[PDB]
């Protein structure tokens, strides 16, 4: 059948910058492109490898070079940002996230962690959290390790939009497990990476403050 | 013109079934067809199948068979050939199948135009299928603790559906207020923190509660946040 | 040389000006007397692209059938401009006669003979004719009924495999008989006897012949998915009446794997419904109850409409349902192999 493999998953530009989306299919039937933005349907952008669909202005282009069908969107607007998906039949790729950035200074995280409350600790559940505030770049990488093992599966990030401020990031991260599981261990601590920072920041605690 | 109008938006529960409709109309409906397609959050789109307007003859995804069937509907006055309505039936309904439904049709016909590049979308119908009944969430305090500025919180957890929203003392404190995207569980219910930077010197001071509000449940439950 | 071109064709028959047969009335006014000795002339050195996919003699041939029944098969009741219509609706003698199309002055029919040219890309074995085969209008579903054979091998067409929305039409190369009686004596049930035997040898050679376009995967038949009845059964005009047959029986997998347990007639259940989906995409037509005596119509299964499911799929196996699309489909398996030019 067909495959569609495409790259990169996550792109991030300001305006008047220049995206680049690639697609690699196994067969070389018809190609085409959708943008999807946030709570609107998805629309055609360009079909065919090259053509451009009604409307679309001419900054956006396609390329037919390979088994590579790529996508150029130059002197990007606010209006081409969101979600692209390239199609061969009722194949889709895995699709490419377009999102606004604002350059602005490198700034390194401010890292905090919370302890469980022992209000949730009688429900039988311990939640610790690990707040990565104000940083730039967006992206950042929080590591848990529990008693110098690490961790997998037991923790769920969350982002805010860019400040439209100060234009930084911020970043929470919850681990959580059971109140037995939490009692067996004493040492908790997030291990932070970021362009910002020379070297892994750590933040922990034991039960004993 | 051509114009999709679907359906409105609905919850369902697993094993139930779900009937979407797609008005269609600019068109004699009976020369083409309409293919349905969902956009499944962290997942992407997927192509369900397609209905022709001439006999209502479908082809639907394989991995799909067996749980989707689709009917369609029309004039039978060839003076007025250019409307029709495609129907779209998803039964044995999973956590799986929340998702944003799409009915589409092919642009206009070209030597390049294949029947899968779709000019035209409907809106989207948007599904939501979960077991989790409506439930108010319960709120803990992330405790402050030992140019310093002392960071604080509320963890809200376990609420259905959304959404939430936070607001601190009254919503009179809101220079440094970060209310993070809701977060999904495995469980199937809702998560989410906020968090606010103060001034270190102001814990022995001033008071911090957070505002918690849920609609669908009725509920509002004010928290106090302190150390220890 | 020359160019391909489109242009209006006329058309010839054997059709007899004192039948009341329905397709010789109309033939006789429309068409002119067949040539008894007609010049066949072979191209050398000559390749010549085709498309039965992109050939507007199909739509010539889909107006000339569309007129037949315009004329001659008007319902007793239809629904026209906001108001339903009431005519007189006689039983007619209903028997379609083969139509051969031919060229105007400065125009010529090419006619590829490769024998396994599969509808599409270049011929090489190219002949010059100034009129088609006698093609017989039989309008059906998901069987092709009295149409030409392959010469040599079964021959899959196709656009393109690969799109699912792009019909599949079954060229057999050996017919088998479908015998559709309406018994003299419920008036509507009727029944079509098929060769078991016959059918399920001609199946199991299709399916390797699908295997050969689909890299050796497991071929497997199914009915119909959905849609309206003209789809789902096995619909075609007899004696002026509607017939719809299930052909549940005729796509069974068991008996055309690699044991037996049925290897002798097929009957497959029958209905003659009045009110119906015209094909011409007109609307609902209702007609006047089926004549009296037996009801009786032998045909030649000469091809197969198929469809292919979709989707995202890595099972061995890949599916097949009976049913093709327009009844242009049906024109278009027998102009396949001809095309029209201008001389210069
Ligand atoms: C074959 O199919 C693909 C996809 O359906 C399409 O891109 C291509 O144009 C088709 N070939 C022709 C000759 O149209
Ligand atoms: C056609 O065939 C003849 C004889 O084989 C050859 O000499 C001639 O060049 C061919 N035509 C073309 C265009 O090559
Ligand atoms: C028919 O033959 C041409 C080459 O002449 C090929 O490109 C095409 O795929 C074939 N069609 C089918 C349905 O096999
Ligand atoms: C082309 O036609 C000639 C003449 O009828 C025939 O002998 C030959 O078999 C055909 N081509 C091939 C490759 O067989
Ligand atoms: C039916 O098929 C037989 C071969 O099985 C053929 O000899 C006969 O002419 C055909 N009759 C038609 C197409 O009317
Ligand atoms: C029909 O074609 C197949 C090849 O697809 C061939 O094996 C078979 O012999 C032909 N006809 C008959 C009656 O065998
Ligand atoms: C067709 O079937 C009918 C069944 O009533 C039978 O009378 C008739 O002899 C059959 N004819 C042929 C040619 O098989
Ligand atoms: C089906 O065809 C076979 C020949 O392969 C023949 O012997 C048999 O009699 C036929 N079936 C019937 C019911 O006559
Ligand atoms: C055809 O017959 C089968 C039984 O063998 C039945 O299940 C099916 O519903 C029938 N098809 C139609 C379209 O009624
Ligand atoms: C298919 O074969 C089965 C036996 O495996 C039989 O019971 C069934 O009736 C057959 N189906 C049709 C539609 O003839
Ligand atoms: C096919 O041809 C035979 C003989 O010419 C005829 O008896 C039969 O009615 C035809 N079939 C249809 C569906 O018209």
């Amino acid at each position: 059948e067909i495959v569609l493999t495409q790259s990169p998953g996550t792109l991030s530009l300001s305006p008047g910058e220049t995206a680049i989306i690639s697609c690699r299919t196994s067969q070389y039937g018809s190609l085409a492109w959708y943008q999807q933005r946030p709570g609107q349907a998805p629309r055609l952008v360009i079909y065919s490898g090259s053509t451009r669909a009604a409307g679309i202005p001419d900054r956006f282009s396609g390329s037919r070079w390979g088994p590579d069908y790529t996508l150029t969107i130059s002197n990007l607007e606010s209006g081409d940002f969101g979600v692209y998906y390239c199609q061969q039949y009722e194949f889709f790729g895995q699709g490419t996230k377009v999102q606004v950035d604002i350059k602005r200074t490198v700034a390194a995280p401010s890292v905090f962690i919370f302890p469980p409350s022992d209000e949730q600790l009688k429900s039988g559940t311990a939640s610790v959290v690990c707040l990565l505030n104000n940083f730039y770049p967006r992206e950042a990488k929080v590591q848990w390790k529990v008693d110098n093992a690490l961790q997998s599966g037991n923790s769920q990030e969350s982002v805010t939009e860019q400040d439209s401020k100060d234009s930084t990031y911020s970043l929470s991260s919850t681990l959580t497990l059971s109140k037995a599981d939490y009692e067996k261990h004493k040492v908790y601590a997030c291990e932070v990476t970021h362009q910002g920072l020379s070297s892994p920041v750590t933040k922990s605690f034991n039960r004993g403050e | 013109e051509v114009r999709l109008i679907q359906s409105g938006a609905v919850m369902r529960k697993p094993g139930s079934s779900v009937k979407i409709s797609c008005r269609a109309s600019g068109y004699n409906f009976r020369e083409y067809s309409i293919h349905w397609v969902r956009l499944i959050p962290g997942r992407g789109l997927e192509w369900i199948g397609w209905i022709k307007g001439m006999w209502g003859a479908v082809s639907y995804a394989r991995q799909l068979q067996g749980r989707v069937s689709m009917t369609r509907q029309l004039s039978q006055d060839p003076d007025d050939p250019d409307w029709g309505i495609a129907y779209l039936e998803f039964s044995g309904l999973t956590s799986g199948d929340t998702a944003e439904y799409f009915c589409v049709r092919k642009g206009p016909s070209c030597p390049h135009c294949g029947d899968f590049h779709w000019q035209h979308w409907g809106q989207g119908t948007a599904v939501v299928v979960s077991a989790a009944s409506t439930k108010g969430p319960s709120v803990f305090p992330l405790a402050p603790s030992s140019g310093g500025t002392a960071a604080l919180g509320c963890l809200v957890k376990d609420y259905f559906p959304e959404p939430v929203t936070v607001s601190w003392n009254s919503g009179a404190l809101t220079s440094g207020v970060h209310t993070f995207p809701a977060v999904l569980q495995s469980s199937g219910l809702y998560s989410l923190s906020s968090v606010v930077t103060v001034p270190s010197s102001s814990l022995g001071t001033q008071t911090y509660i957070c505002n918690v509000n849920h609609k669908p449940s009725n509920t509002k439950v004010d928290k106090k946040v302190e150390p220890k | 040389v020359w160019k391909d071109a489109d242009t209006t064709l006329f058309c010839a028959s054997d059709a007899k000006a004192h039948e009341t047969e329905v397709h010789n009335v109309w033939a006789t006014h429309a068409c002119v007397p067949t040539d008894p000795n007609p010049q066949e002339i072979h191209l050398e050195n000559v390749t010549e692209n085709f498309n039965m996919w992109k050939n507007n003699m199909v739509e010539q041939m889909q107006e000339d059938v569309i007129s037949l029944w315009d004329q001659s098969l008007q319902p007793c009741v239809k629904l026209t401009g906001g108001s339903v219509i009431k005519q007189a609706c006689p039983k007619i003698s209903f028997d379609p006669i083969p139509i051969h199309y031919c060229t105007p002055a400065g125009y010529v029919i090419l006619k590829c003979n490769d024998k396994n040219f599969n509808g599409t890309g270049p011929c090489k074995n190219v002949s010059s004719v100034q009129c088609t085969h006698g093609i017989k209008p039989v309008v059906s579903t998901q069987l092709l009924l009295n149409g030409s054979l392959a010469e040599e091998e079964i021959i899959i067409r196709s656009e393109n495999l690969t799109n699912n929305a792009k019909t599949i039409i079954v060229h057999l190369n050996k017919s088998v008989e479908i015998n559709c009686t309406r018994p003299s004596n419920d008036i509507r049930k009727a029944y079509c006897e098929i060769n078991g035997t016959k059918w399920n040898k001609v199946l199991k050679q299709v399916t390797e012949k699908l295997k050969e376009h689909f890299n050796n995967k497991t071929i497997i038949f199914q009915p119909p998915s959905g849609g309206d009845l003209e789809i789902t059964m096995h619909h075609f005009n007899c004696r002026g009446e509607f017939f719809y047959c299930n052909t549940t029986q005729l796509f069974n997998n068991t008996c055309i794997g690699n044991m037996k347990g049925c290897n002798g007639t097929i009957t497959l259940p029958c209905k003659i419904k009045q009110i119906i989906n015209m094909w011409q995409g007109t609307g609902q037509a209702m007609y006047a109850p089926p004549i009296d005596g037996k009801i009786n119509c032998v045909s030649n299964i000469t091809g197969i409409l198929l469809t292919r499911d979709g989707g995202a799929n890595n099972t061995s196996n890949e599916t097949f349902r009976p049913g093709g699309g327009n009844i242009k489909d049906n024109w278009r398996s027998e102009l396949y192999k001809y095309k029209v030019v201008q001389i210069e």
